[PDB]
């Protein structure tokens, strides 16, 4: 885990070989490549809470918010499973308003 | 690692906060404090050196 320890980047493993009066190391390492920028805000208050990520981050290519882990891109849609709430929008720096869906409702109905 | 990427100076620090096991919540909550502690910790180590 300790970074640039063995290898350059992210380590995943290794393998020995010997050799006249030493030996060699061959690391395996994975790095990303191909990036986007887009825009993106701490937290989202809808109906007076104020929804933060469990584990990930909020982006949004211009008209849709969705949530996306750090490392990689995939859009996932906004609900009460991925999110918790805690507080209320009044005090946070950068707070969005937008919508939230929820399931319950939904498959209650 | 790799191509140096821009994120902004307050996620950054939540992840920080994160990664230690404090949840995310107590810097959004509390920047502030957190900025005016800082500030203070670095005017007075100038002094002491
Ligand atoms: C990230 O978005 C910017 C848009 O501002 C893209 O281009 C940057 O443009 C500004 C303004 O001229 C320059 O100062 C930056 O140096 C540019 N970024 C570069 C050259 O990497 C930028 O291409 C986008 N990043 C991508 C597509 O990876
Ligand atoms: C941002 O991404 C969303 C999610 O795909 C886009 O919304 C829909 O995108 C699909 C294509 O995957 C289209 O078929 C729908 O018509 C889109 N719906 C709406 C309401 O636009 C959205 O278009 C994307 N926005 C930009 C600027 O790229
Ligand atoms: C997000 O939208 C909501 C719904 O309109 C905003 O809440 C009200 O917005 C109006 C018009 O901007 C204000 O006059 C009211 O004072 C707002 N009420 C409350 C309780 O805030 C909310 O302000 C919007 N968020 C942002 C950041 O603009």
């Amino acid at each position: 885990k300790r970074v640039d320890f063995c290898g350059k980047g992210y380590h995943l493993m290794s393998f020995p070989q010997s050799a006249p009066h030493g030996v060699v190391f061959l690391h395996v390492t994975y790095v990303p490549a191909q990036e986007k920028n887009f825009t993106t805000a701490p937290a989202i208050c809808h109906d007076g809470k104020a929804h933060f990520p469990r584990e990930g981050v909020f982006v949004s290519n211009g008209t849709h918010w969705f949530v996306t882990q750090r490392n990689f891109y995939e859009p996932q849609i906004i609900t009460t499973d991925n999110t918790f709430v805690s507080g209320n929008c009044d005090v946070v720096i950068g707070i969005v308003n937008n919508t939230v869906y929820d399931p319950l409702q939904p498959e209650l109905d | 690692a790799g191509a140096a990427l821009q994120i902004p100076f307050a996620m950054q620090m939540a992840y920080r906060f994160n990664g230690i096991g404090v949840t995310q919540n107590v810097l959004y909550e509390n920047q502030k404090l957190i900025a005016n502690q800082f500030n203070s910790a670095i005017g007075k180590i100038q002094d002491s050196l």
